[PDB]
């Protein structure tokens, strides 16, 4: 998925916020791994995406 | 250098009406999950800010 930056640190078993409790909630037995890159040049549009 | 501090006094300490007002780049809490935060009721807070 793609989120905002400084939400990145949201992504992780224990976490608060509207990505951590409304859209995804890893497990608290997650055993596998986050990868996230700042996409500023692909899902970025002059307009705004 | 200054920085003030404030009491809190009767409230109700839900940080879901903060959600789309600012997204927290750090937010990490030390002796308490954030996860908790929710199921608790505290006797004394301050801002420090
Ligand atoms: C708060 O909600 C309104 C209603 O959708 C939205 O337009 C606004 O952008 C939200 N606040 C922030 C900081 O995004
Ligand atoms: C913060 O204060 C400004 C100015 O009073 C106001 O425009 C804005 O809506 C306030 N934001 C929140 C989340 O209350």
């Amino acid at each position: 998925f793609v989120v905002r930056g400084d939400e990145v640190r949201q992504i992780a078993p224990g976490q608060t916020g509207k990505i951590a409790d409304y859209n995804y909630k890893l497990p608290d037995d997650f055993t596998g791994c986050v990868i996230a890159w700042n996409s500023n040049n692909l899902d970025s549009k002059v307009g705004g995406n | 250098y200054a920085w003030n501090r404030k009491r809190i006094s009767n409230c109700v300490a839900d940080y879901s009406v903060l959600y789309n007002s600012t997204s927290f780049s750090t937010f990490k809490c030390y002796g308490v999950s954030p996860t908790k935060l929710n199921d608790l009721c505290f006797t004394n807070v301050y801002a420090d800010s």
